[PDB]
């Protein structure tokens, strides 16, 4: 079940 | 014992200035479950498991969309980072991502990760504490401030502690028969005449889950690693694990030499003789 | 850039019998950047059709795969796999050895 959010470098 | 869940992602910026490739693969333990290949044409997350492929299409409708936004935040990634070590848009450049969690025996969270390489090396990961970040350059500082900034750690963690260990109990029971074995390996010894002067024994362990393991040389019961050679455990294709090690020894001498194999599958480690 | 060369183990998933069908393995890991060219061969001549596995690394960032077909060896075949990197001058060629 992969992460719900995204986060950038 | 203990059990993993992994994500990994690989972004490929390709030489020139056409689309980069992006993989991501799952696993729990060391069986992967799903995939999702821009070189393979996926539209989809699919499923490698048959414990995964029973989820509904609510599951693979989540995890599609889910899978889709990580491929475009690596597409921004792969910019971003030319702009932090000042790169031209000629070269290949690689980003690698992994998170994921650890469980004990009895199921409960032991640990989280999430970190990243750029071009072979340390990028940036989540410290054990999942409060802080190790940056591993200059230019890794940048992202560690903004996301110092923007708390993205409270997030990660929140995943990582809860969700990412709800899941993994939810595989460990779907996929039981498959996930809670333990593959002992089989084992067996080979000797091959070097010269007049010299052997090779050649101590194997085959068909073993999960790819963990110990196989070491002693001579006389004392440890052994001059003349010795390992080779790195490897798949066989059918989701069990083969290794080898060897040691060369002189002509006569062959009883003086035993392999010992450690494996969570043994009931006990075994100690293994050459047998004229 | 860190750059490492492939390690290279050719074997068969079963212990080899002839005309038993089995499947030829050759694993390459701890490879950096991960685009490798990996040919199985018979009798020094590609295999046409050949699987992979999914593009997957270590905790050191080294990536992993698998090439595999199905066959059924006999005495007198011969079977190797060839491998190209940026990190290699040429391919290297690494003959499948029963018992290896």
């Amino acid at each position: 079940y992969l992460q719900l959010r995204t986060f950038l470098l | 014992g203990s059990h993993s869940m992994r994500y990994f992602f690989t972004s490929v910026s390709r030489p020139g200035r056409g689309e980069p490739r992006f993989i991501a693969v799952g696993y729990v333990d060391d069986t992967q479950f799903v995939r999702f290949d821009s070189d393979a044409a996926s539209q989809r997350m699919e499923p490698r498991a048959p414990w995964i492929e029973q989820e509904g299409p609510e599951y693979w409708d989540g995890e599609t969309r889910k899978v889709k936004a990580h491929s475009q935040t690596h597409r921004v990634d792969l910019g971003t980072l030319r702009g932090y070590y000042n790169q031209s848009e000629a070269g290949s450049h690689t980003v690698q991502r992994m998170y994921g969690c650890d469980v004990g025996s009895d199921w409960r969270f032991l640990r989280g990760y999430h970190q990243y390489a750029y071009d072979g090396k340390d990028y940036i990961a989540l410290k054990e504490d999942l409060r802080s970040w190790t940056a591993a350059d200059m230019a890794a500082q940048t992202t560690k401030h903004k996301w110092e900034a923007a708390h993205v750690a409270e997030q990660l963690r929140a995943y990582l502690e809860g969700t990412c260990v709800e899941w993994l109990r939810r595989y460990l029971e779907n996929g039981k028969e498959t996930l809670q074995r333990t593959d002992a390996p089989k084992t067996h010894m080979t000797h091959h005449a070097v010269s007049d002067h010299e052997a090779t024994l050649r101590c194997w362990a085959l068909s073993f889950y999960p790819a963990e393991i110990t196989l070491t040389w002693q001579r006389d019961g004392e440890d052994q690693t001059q003349d010795t050679e390992l080779v790195e455990t490897r798949p066989a294709g059918d989701g069990t694990f083969q290794k080898w090690a060897a040691v060369v020894v002189p002509s006569g001498q062959e009883q003086r030499y035993t392999c010992h194999v450690q494996h969570e599958g043994l009931p006990k480690p075994l100690t293994l003789r050459w047998e004229p | 850039m860190i750059q490492r060369t492939p390690k290279i183990q050719v074997y068969s998933r079963h212990p080899a019998e002839n005309g038993k069908s089995n499947f030829l393995n050759c694993y390459v890991s701890g490879f950096h950047p991960s685009d490798i060219e990996v040919d199985l061969l018979k009798n020094g001549e590609r295999i046409e059709k050949v699987e992979h596995s999914d593009l997957s690394f270590s905790k050191d960032w080294s990536f992993y795969l698998l090439y595999y077909t199905e066959f059924t060896p006999t005495e007198k075949d011969e079977y190797a796999c060839r491998v190209n990197h940026v990190t290699l001058s040429q391919p290297k060629i690494v003959k499948w050895d029963r018992d290896m």
